[PDB]
RNA sequence: GGGGAGGUUUGGCACCUCGAUGUCGGCUCGUCGCAUCCUGGGGCUGAAGAAGGUCCCAAGGGUUGGGCUGUUCGCCCAUUAAAGCGGCACGCGAGCUGGGUUCAGAACGUCGUGAGACAGUUCGGUCUCUAUCCGCCACGGGCGCAGGAGGCUUGAGGGGGGCUCUUCCUAGUACGAGAGGACCGGAAGGGACGCACCUCUGGUUUCCCAGCUGUCCCUCCAGGGGCAUAAGCUGGGUAGCCAUGUGCGGAAGGGAUAACCGCUGAAAGCAUCUAAGCGGGAAGCCCGCCCCAAGAUGAGGCCUCCCACGGCGUCAAGCCGGUAAGGACCCGGGAAGACUACCCGGUGGAUGGGCCGGGGGUGUAAGCGCCGCGAGGCGUUGAGCCGACCGGUCCCAAUCGUCCGAGGUCU
RNA sequence: ACCGGAGCGCUGUCUCGGCGAGGGACCCGGUGAAAUUGAACUGGCCGUGAAGAUGCGGCCUACCCGUGGCAGGACGAAAAGA
RNA sequence: GUGCAAGAGCACUCAGGCGCGCGGGAGAACCCUCGCCAAGGAACUCUGCAAGUUGGCCCCGUAACUUCGGGAGAAGGGGUGC
RNA sequence: CAGUGGAGGCCCGAACCGGUGGGGGAUGCAAACCCCUCGGAUGAGCUGGGGCUAGGAGUGAAAAGCUAACCGAGCCCGGAGA
RNA sequence: GGUGAAAAGAACCCCGGGAGGGGAGUGAAAUAGAGCCUGAAACCGUGGGCUUACAAGCAGUCACGGCCCCGCAAGGGGUUGU
C-alpha cells in the first residue's frame, strides 16, 4: 500500500493544469454554472477573492464580491465543473493570504490598500512575445 | 453474497457525470481464498480471506501453508465472509462491478473514556445560573425510594470509539484494480491504516 | 468526612481480598556481556557497561 | 483518545522552552548530561536536531540558533568545532542512553547525553 | 441560520425594510432555515407609505442569507446578510422591486415570480 | 335510577419515621400503564366522493418554539401528521435551581391598651467537594473449560433499532347539479432523529509563520531573548479533534395473530364467520438489520502445531527437573489506551528520533545592491523558515539476553 | 453597591456545544486522615411485615477478587427533628 | 530606573530578594481557572445573575427638567503611531 | 462680560478603610479566608499610644446588636450531689 | 511506680553510618537486658492441617460422607462435602 500520499496524487487523473495563474490578489471575470433545469450556460460572475485552501485536488478558493444588493462570497472548487473561470486584472501585493478585513470597509480604503505589482505585468508582457517566440523557436 | 477484503484511505469528491461527489479509497487487494468451510463439519458456508503479502519470518509456524495449497500468508492474516464461496482462486478487487450499493465492516477509531453528553449526548447545562461544578454531569439517573434499583444500561459516562460495525447503502463508481483501489460514496470507519471488508447490498436481499 | 460515609465496619476478609490485588512484581535482571553479574533489560551498569562501556568510574 | 500527535511535555510553556535550550547549552559545554527519561527523548530529538541546523556555518543558523539560545564563546565551540567534528555525519550526533536504579526518592529512571564521535 | 429571532430586511420594496423570523414553516421541530425556506414572519421594520405596516404579522420565503449555501454540485456561495422576500396567506411576493443576488436554487423550488423580475440569480 | 372498576385529585384513619424521609414547579435522566392525541386497522353512520361522527384492535415509534404569570392548573401566538391522560417520596437539591417556602432585620395593610402576633402583603436573605456494601457503566487480574498451544468461527442468550410529512404522475378521470375531489401502483424532496467520516463548508490547533507596543539584557547599530497569561497583543493556521459540513440507517421481505371480513357446515331438514377444516387481516408479535456474546461451567466446532518417560509410584492416582509448538520479561512504541488491557514492530527492522524529496503554513525574512536628509522603497525572491503529514533513508535507540511452558485421566 | 418595566449596542445566558490550555484526578515514588462503625458470607421480581427487605416467602442473575466512573437504595451521615 | 497626561498605577526591570520544604510520568472522563467560535442574538432564566462590548487622552457637541450648582463625561460622533 | 483667586460632610481615582452582586473554598490557607468587581474616596475621616465606663450593669448613627470565637442576660468558683 | 540478693548493669569479635543485633562473657536465671518481675484480652503478623474459584449468606444447627491428626479398644479432637 505504502505511500497515502502516492495513492491520492494517482488518484490524480482528474487533473487541470491549463487553468490560470493567480494570487490572492484580486481576480475578476467569470467563472461557470448551470443556471436551468436543462443547465446549458455558464455565468460570467466576476468578483475579487479572499481565501486560498491549498491542498492540491480539494483545494478551492473563496471569491469575495459585491453587487446591487451587498456583499456576496463564491467558492470554487479548483478543478472540473468551471469551464474556463479566468480572472481578469490580477493584481497583488497585499499582506496575506486571507482577507476577511476587507468584508467590514469595503470602499476607498480597499482601492487604497491595493496596487498591482508592475512585476506582474511585465512578466505577462514577457510571456506575451516570448510565445511569438515560442510561436516561432522552441 | 459476494465479498472482499480491503484497508482504508482518503474520501475526496471527484464529479461524475456533472454532479459533485465524496470518495473512500480501499485497497482491495489479492486475497487468498484459503479453503472453504463446510456445513457438515460446520454448519454454514464460509471462505478464509487473507489479503497484503509481507509475512516472512514473523509469522511462519502452522502457517496453514498447510492448509492445502500453501501460497504463504499477507501481513494482514485473515478473515471471513458469510455464506459466501467464489470460484477457487485467489480474488482481488473488481470482483464488483462500478456504480452498485454494497455492505462494509470497519473498525471505528477508539477514543477512549469519553464524556456523558459527548458519548450519548445529554444535555447538562448549568452554565453560570446553576453551578460551576455540574457542566459535563449527567444531572440524574434513577428515581426515589421506589423501585430504587439503578438499571442495567443506564447510558453512561465511559469509552466509546474502539469499535467494530458493518454498514448499509455505499454507491461505489470507482474501483482501480491497476494497483487495486476500490473508490465509493466515502463514509467508511476507522483511521486510515485498519480493517475494512466490502461485503453485498440488501436493499431487497 | 461528608455524606457518603463508610457506613459500617468492613470485614477482615473485605480487608486481605482488596489487599489481594495489592502484591509486588519481582525486579527483572539479565546478565552483562563482557563482564560478570545482573543488569536490568536495556542498561549500562555502572560497574559493568553496555557496548563501548561508558563511565565506570567507582570506588 | 487527545493525543493523536503526541509531543512530550509536562511544565508552562515557557517552563519547556527555556528548559530545553538550557539543557541544550549545558550539552554543548559538555557531553555527557545526566537526567531522566521523557527529557531525555525530546531532548535528544530536539538538540540533535539544533546540531544539525548548526551543522552549516551562516548568519543564518548563527543568529537564529542564538536567538533559540544565548551563549556566544559556546557560539564559537560550536560554529567553529563542534561542526567540523560531525561534519561527514547527517544523523544523530547524540545518543541518550539510560540509567537504573532509577532517582531515588522518587523512582525515575535516568539518561544521558552523550556527544557521539 | 434562521433562528426566530433574527431580523430579515427585505430585499423589495412591498412597503417593508427589516422584520423578524418567527417560526418557518417545515417540521415542527425544523428550527433551522436557508434558501428558499419558508418562513412566517413579524416584521418590525416598514418604512411610512406602502401597502405593510409597521409591526403587521405576515409571511415569506427566505433568499440572501448570512449562512453560506452548498449545493449539490460543490460549489458553495454566502450573502452579507439575510435578506428575503415577503408573502401573503396564499404564496406570492406583495411588492414589486427586488434588490440584489438571488439563489438559482430556490427557481427549481418554485417561486419563479421572483426569479423573473430578479436582477442577480446566482 | 341502580351497579362497578380506576387509587391519579380532594376528604377520613395515624402506624415504621420526632436519635430528620428537606415540602412548589423548572434543569436534567428517564421510566412503567392504556381508558391512545398523530400514525396502521377495520366495523358502522341522520356516511355520494372530500372530511367528519362513533366502537372495538393495536405502544411500534412519536408528541414543538415562545409571551405573561414564582406558579403545575391557565390564557395567547406561530406552527405540527399530532400538540395525550397518568404511576414512581405528586420520580430524581449524597445532581442542579434555592427563584416559591413558615426564620431573626425592616416597612406595610390588620388585630390587640401594649410586648407582639394575623391561611395579609413587601424587599433582601449560608443545601454541607473524597461513595463503605448494594445498584449500575466500562477495564482488568487470578482462574476455569479432565493433552499444551495458535487462528478462523457457531449463535443460545441478550442489548440497540421501529417517526412522519410535502408537492407530483395515474386523473380533475370514479362518484357529483356544481363546488369539489379520491382508492391503488408508483415517484421526488424536507424535517425530527441514531451511527460513520474530513473529501468540501465552517470552528479549531498553547509557539507553526508574519506584524507591533512598554521594556531590561547580548553587543552601540543592525539582530535577537525572555518578560508583560497561566501564549504580552493582534493577523493566519496543517494533521488529529468537530457541526452546521458529509455518507448512511428506520426499511424491502417470510410466518403466525388482533378486533374485523369471508369460505365450506352441523347440531337446529331452513341459517351461520364455528364448536372440525380452509382463507384475508395491522407500523403491532417472530425472523430478515447491527454490536456484544461458549463463565452458553453444554464452557461449542473448524484449520492446523508439537508431541509421549525424562525422575520415585510396577499395580491405583500423585509427582518432578529440563525440553516441544510456543510464550513471558524488557524495549521502539502505537489514529489503541485512566494503570492494565489491546495492538504493532525490535538489528532477520522502517518503530521512535535525525536526515532528505512530496505535502501543508506563512508572505521576498538575515544580509547585500540601488534611491530619498528620513518613516521606508525597489531588486536580491514566492524567498526564508517550517508542529504533528506521505515516504525515502540504519545515522542513533529497539543490546546481550533471562525465566515459564506437552512428558500425553478414564470408559 | 436600594425593587420593578422597556428599547439600543454586545456577548457562549440559551440553540448545540466542538477544540485547545495549565492545574487536580489517573500510573509510579516518599508519608499518611476523617466522620460512621453490632456483625456480616450484603444482587432482583411478586407479594409479605407496625405500613418502604440482600435477611421472610414462591421465586430470579450470575466463577473469585478487584480498578476507573455515575449517584438510586441501604427509611443516607450531620441532631438525643430547628 | 526607562514609559503613558499625570502619579506612592502599570509592564519591564535598578540595587536588594526569592523559586512559595515532596517529585518523576500519562496526556481519561469529570472539576478549578483562561482564550477562539461559524450562524441566531436574551429565544435560557424567578433575575442581562454572570461574562463580554465601552474604556484613557484631546476636537465637536448634550434632551427633559432644574433649587441654575447641575443635568455631563448626558446621549451621538472625530482623531491618537512613526 | 474678563480674570485671578481656590471653596466644599465637592466629585473621578492609589495605600487606607470598608464589603455590594458574583465565584472559589466547605474533614478549608483559614473556628468568616483568596479571586472578580463594588463603594467611601479632605472627613460624620482612617490610626500606634495612655485612662475610664462591665452583668438587670456598661456600650449601642439602634438589630434585642457587643462585652475574650455560643448574649433575650458574661467568664470564674461556691450553695450543689438544686 | 517494681531488674537483681546485690550492677555482677554486658568488655572483645562480627554486619552495620549509627541504631540494633548475631556470638561470647555475667548471675540461680537475660522469657530479669535497662522505664527490663508478672505479660492476658481486643490485636496485627509468619508456619501448618481441613475447607474454598456454577454460587443466594443473624453464618449456625441435626445427620451423613470426604479428610488429617491424636486412639489399645472403644473412641476423641478437629474440619466441612451435602
Amino acid at each position: 500500500m505504502n505511500r497515502g500520499a502516492l495513492i491520492k496524487l494517482v488518484e490524480s487523473r482528474y487533473v487541470r493544469t491549463d487553468l490560470p495563474e493567480f494570487r490572492p490578489g484580486d481576480t475578476v471575470r467569470v467563472s461557470y454554472k448551470v443556471k436551468e433545469g436543462n443547465r446549458t450556460r455558464i455565468q460570467d460572475f466576476e468578483g475579487i477573492v479572499i481565501r486560498i485552501r491549498r491542498n492540491g485536488f480539494n483545494t478551492t478558493f473563496t471569491v469575495r464580491k459585491v453587487s446591487y444588493g451587498v456583499g456576496v462570497e463564491r467558492i470554487f472548487p479548483l478543478h472540473s465543473p468551471l469551464i474556463q473561470k479566468i480572472d481578469i486584472v490580477q493584481r497583488g501585493r497585499a499582506r496575506r493570504a486571507k482577507l476577511y478585513f476587507i468584508r467590514n470597509l469595503s470602499d476607498r480604503e480597499i482601492r487604497r490598500k491595493l496596487r498591482a505589482d508592475r512585476k506582474r505585468i511585465d512578466q505577462d508582457r514577457a510571456a506575451e512575445r516570448a510565445a511569438k517566440e515560442e510561436a516561432q523557436k522552441a | 453474497m459476494k465479498g472482499i477484503l480491503g484497508v482504508k484511505v482518503g474520501m475526496t469528491r471527484i464529479f461524475r457525470d456533472d454532479r459533485a461527489v465524496p470518495v473512500t479509497v480501499i485497497l482491495a487487494g489479492p486475497c487468498p481464498v484459503v479453503q472453504r468451510r463446510t456445513p457438515e463439519k460446520d454448519g454454514y458456508t464460509a471462505v478464509q480471506l487473507g489479503f497484503l503479502p509481507q509475512n516472512p519470518k514473523r509469522v511462519n509456524r502452522p502457517l496453514k501453508g498447510h492448509f492445502a495449497k500453501a501460497g504463504v500468508e499477507p501481513v494482514r492474516i485473515l478473515r471471513e465472509i458469510r455464506d459466501f464461496n467464489p470460484e477457487g482462486d485467489t480474488v482481488t478487487v473488481e470482483i464488483f462491478k462500478p456504480g452498485e450499493r454494497v455492505d462494509v465492516t470497519g473498525t471505528s477509531k477508539g477514543r477512549g473514556f469519553a464524556g456523558v453528553m459527548k458519548r450519548w449526548n445529554f444535555a447538562g447545562g448549568p452554565d453560570s445560573h446553576g453551578a460551576h461544578k455540574i457542566h459535563r454531569h449527567p444531572g440524574s439517573i434513577g428515581n426515589r425510594k421506589t423501585p430504587g434499583r439503578v438499571y442495567k444500561g443506564k447510558k453512561m459516562a465511559g469509552h466509546y470509539g474502539a469499535e467494530r460495525v458493518t454498514v448499509m447503502n455505499l454507491e461505489v463508481v470507482d474501483v482501480i484494480p491497476e494497483e487495486n483501489l476500490l473508490l465509493v460514496k466515502g463514509a467508511v470507519p476507522g483511521p486510515n491504516g485498519g480493517l475494512v471488508i466490502v461485503r453485498e447490498t440488501k436493499k431487497a436481499a | 468526612a461528608k455524606h457518603p460515609v463508610p457506613k459500617k465496619k468492613t470485614s477482615k476478609a473485605r480487608r486481605d481480598a482488596r489487599r489481594s490485588h495489592h502484591a509486588l512484581t519481582p525486579p527483572t535482571l539479565v546478565p552483562c556481556p563482557e563482564c560478570k553479574a545482573m543488569k536490568p533489560p536495556h542498561t549500562v551498569c555502572p560497574e559493568c557497561g553496555y557496548y563501548a562501556g561508558r563511565k565506570v568510574l567507582e570506588v | 483518545r487527545h493525543l493523536k500527535s503526541g509531543r512530550k511535555l509536562n511544565r508552562h510553556s515557557s517552563h519547556r522552552l527555556a528548559l530545553y535550550r538550557n539543557q541544550a547549552k549545558s550539552l554543548l559545554t559538555h557531553g555527557r548530561i545526566t537526567t531522566t527519561v521523557p527529557k531525555a527523548k525530546e531532548l535528544r530529538g530536539f538538540v540533535d536536531h539544533l546540531i544539525h541546523l548548526a551543522k552549516r556555518g551562516d548568519l543564518h543558523a548563527r543568529r537564529l540558533v542564538l536567538r533559540d539560545l544565548q551563549d556566544v564563546k559556546l557560539v564559537r565551540k560550536l560554529f567553529d568545532e563542534i561542526a567540523p567534528r560531525y561534519r561527514d555525519r547527517q544523523g544523530g550526533y547524540t545518543r541518550v542512553l539510560k540509567l537504573a536504579e532509577r532517582r531515588r526518592g522518587d523512582g525515575a529512571p535516568l539518561a544521558l547525553v552523550e556527544l557521539v564521535e | 441560520m434562521i433562528q426566530p429571532q433574527t431580523y430579515l430586511e427585505v430585499a423589495d420594496n412591498t412597503g417593508a425594510r427589516k422584520i423578524m423570523c418567527i417560526r418557518v414553516l417545515k417540521g415542527s421541530n425544523a428550527k433551522y432555515a436557508t434558501v428558499g425556506d419558508v418562513i412566517v414572519a413579524s416584521v418590525k421594520e416598514a418604512i411610512p407609505r406602502g401597502a405593510v405596516k409597521e409591526g403587521d404579522v405576515v409571511k415569506a420565503v427566505v433568499v440572501r442569507t448570512k449562512k453560506e449555501i452548498k449545493r449539490p454540485d460543490g460549489s458553495a456561495i454566502r450573502f452579507d446578510d439575510n435578506a428575503a422576500v415577503i408573502i401573503n396567506n396564499q404564496l406570492e411576493p406583495r411588492g414589486t422591486r427586488v434588490f440584489g443576488p438571488v439563489a438559482r436554487e430556490l427557481r427549481e423550488k418554485g417561486f419563479m415570480k421572483i426569479v423573473s423580475l430578479a436582477p442577480e440569480v446566482l
